[PDB]
């Protein structure tokens, strides 16, 4: 119910600082204690934080977290290759309460090369799956840097919330990421609409690409 | 030194149960809450339920409620998660997880429920509207792997076949785009050639310029 909001993305060099956010309520982090978890590729979240500022044994001193109000914070001064990884806050809701609520979560990316936008390519629906009675909008995005981005649909100006489904960045051959994304539509709504948008945010920049019915 | 072991886990089709383990050792697991949380693929960690030290009280998700049960067993340090009812959306990595200020987490069990089974592709060009980007759209297989490869592999430059996404539905869908001259396409001829073996599938698909 009840949810912790972190910004999906943050990035800085190597011996930067950077910080990330973890914005609740009054109930949640403004009542309770607030921990940080570090979550590398392929293996359960590692405990950096617990009572809003205390570091386990053999979590490095740069990572250093606050709390005040209803937000909390975790600071990495001096970025290391190794601190590429996502990093959830993790509070609770009531007084003595044992649920955990994790925030939504943050791609930590050490700066490696420019900053990159993405190449967007938007595929209408081709004939011979409309004569099928299955219409499928392509959303091919490449060649970004971070590899994080954020995918919204438009009808004509209208946003598409049923039918999309989104894949996780990649790495590419070139080492930029790569991302898909597929909005399933009938050919009823393909051609009752003048045109469909796939918005693509990256670093707070967005590239659209539109896309209509009657362009053969 | 603390170890948690996840098992129980795998793939089981939509409405149907399964019950998870989680083998504790190194400390007194019976003095200790526990947690099960999950995280879907590429998506945030997810509380699914608790239990008390002697359990005497358990918490669930409201997303869980009803359909899961959380015991333990001090006698055998151990902690279960009983599924029933299971769907889609509970397909995830389910994690076994200690209360307190220092937690310690297992690796994991991966559960996928899904009513998918050996699916062909259905292949659909991407046709072109100095460079142009045409492809095909690789949809609906199962399982994976797909190649796809260009004009039999005569052509390779500028060809980005994209990771294939896991739909809700189980099955996958990918798509193969290639940059090419404009000059060129109404020249040259571009064909695409998937191949599933799972299913014994190879097709070949012409993409030509959209024309009315």
């Amino acid at each position: 119910q009840s949810v912790l909001t972190q910004p999906p993305s943050v990035s800085g060099a190597p011996g930067q600082r950077v910080t990330i956010s973890c914005s609740g309520s009054r109930s949640n982090i403004g009542s309770n204690t607030v921990k940080w978890y570090q979550q590398l590729p392929g293996t359960a979240p590692k405990l950096l934080i617990y009572y809003n500022d205390q570091r386990p044994s053999g979590v490095p001193d740069r990572f250093s977290g606050s709390k005040s109000g209803t937000s909390a914070s975790l600071a990495i001064t001096g970025l290391q290759a190794e601190d590429e990884a996502d990093y959830y806050c993790q509070s609770y809701d009531r007084y003595t309460h044992p649920a955990l609520l994790f925030g939504t979560g943050t791609k930590v990316t050490v700066l490696g090369q420019p900053k990159a936008a993405p190449s967007v390519t938007l595929f209408p629906p081709s004939s011979e799956e409309l004569q099928a009675n299955k219409a499928t909008l392509v959303c091919l995005i490449s060649d970004f840097y971070p590899g994080a981005v954020t995918v919204a649909w438009k009808a004509d100006s209208s946003p598409v919330k049923a039918g999309v489904e989104t894949t996780t960045p990649s790495k590419q051959s070139n080492n930029k990421y790569a991302a898909s994304s597929y909005l399933s539509l009938t050919p009823e709504q393909w051609k009752s609409h003048r045109s469909y948008s796939c918005q693509v945010t990256h670093e707070g920049s967005t590239v659209e690409k539109t896309v209509a019915p009657t362009e053969c | 030194q603390v170890q948690l072991v996840e098992s129980g886990g795998g793939v089981v089709q939509p409405g149907r149960s399964l019950r998870l383990s989680c083998a504790a050792s190194g400390f007194t697991f019976s003095s200790y809450g526990m947690h099960w949380v999950r995280q879907a693929p590429g998506k945030g960690l997810e509380w699914v339920a608790f239990i008390r030290y002697d359990g005497s009280n358990k918490y669930y998700a409201d997303s869980v409620k009803g359909r899961f049960t959380i015991s333990r067993d001090n006698s055998k340090n151990t902690l279960y998660l009983q599924m029933n009812s299971l769907r889609a959306e509970d397909t995830a990595v389910y994690y076994c997880k200690t209360h307190g200020s220092h937690d310690n987490w297992g690796q994991g069990t991966m559960v996928t429920v899904s009513s998918a089974s050996t699916k062909g592709p259905s292949v659909f060009p991407l046709a072109p509207s100095g460079t142009a980007a045409l492809g095909c759209l690789v949809k609906d297989y199962f399982p994976e792997p797909v190649t796809v490869s260009w004009n039999s592999g005569a052509l390779t430059s500028g060809v980005h076949t994209f990771p294939a996404v896991l739909q809700s539905s189980g099955l996958y869908s990918l798509s193969s785009v290639v940059t090419v001259p404009s000059s060129s396409l109404g020249t040259q001829t571009y064909i695409c050639n998937v191949n599933h073996k799972p299913s014994n599938t190879k097709v070949d698909k012409k993409v030509e310029p959209k024309s009315c």
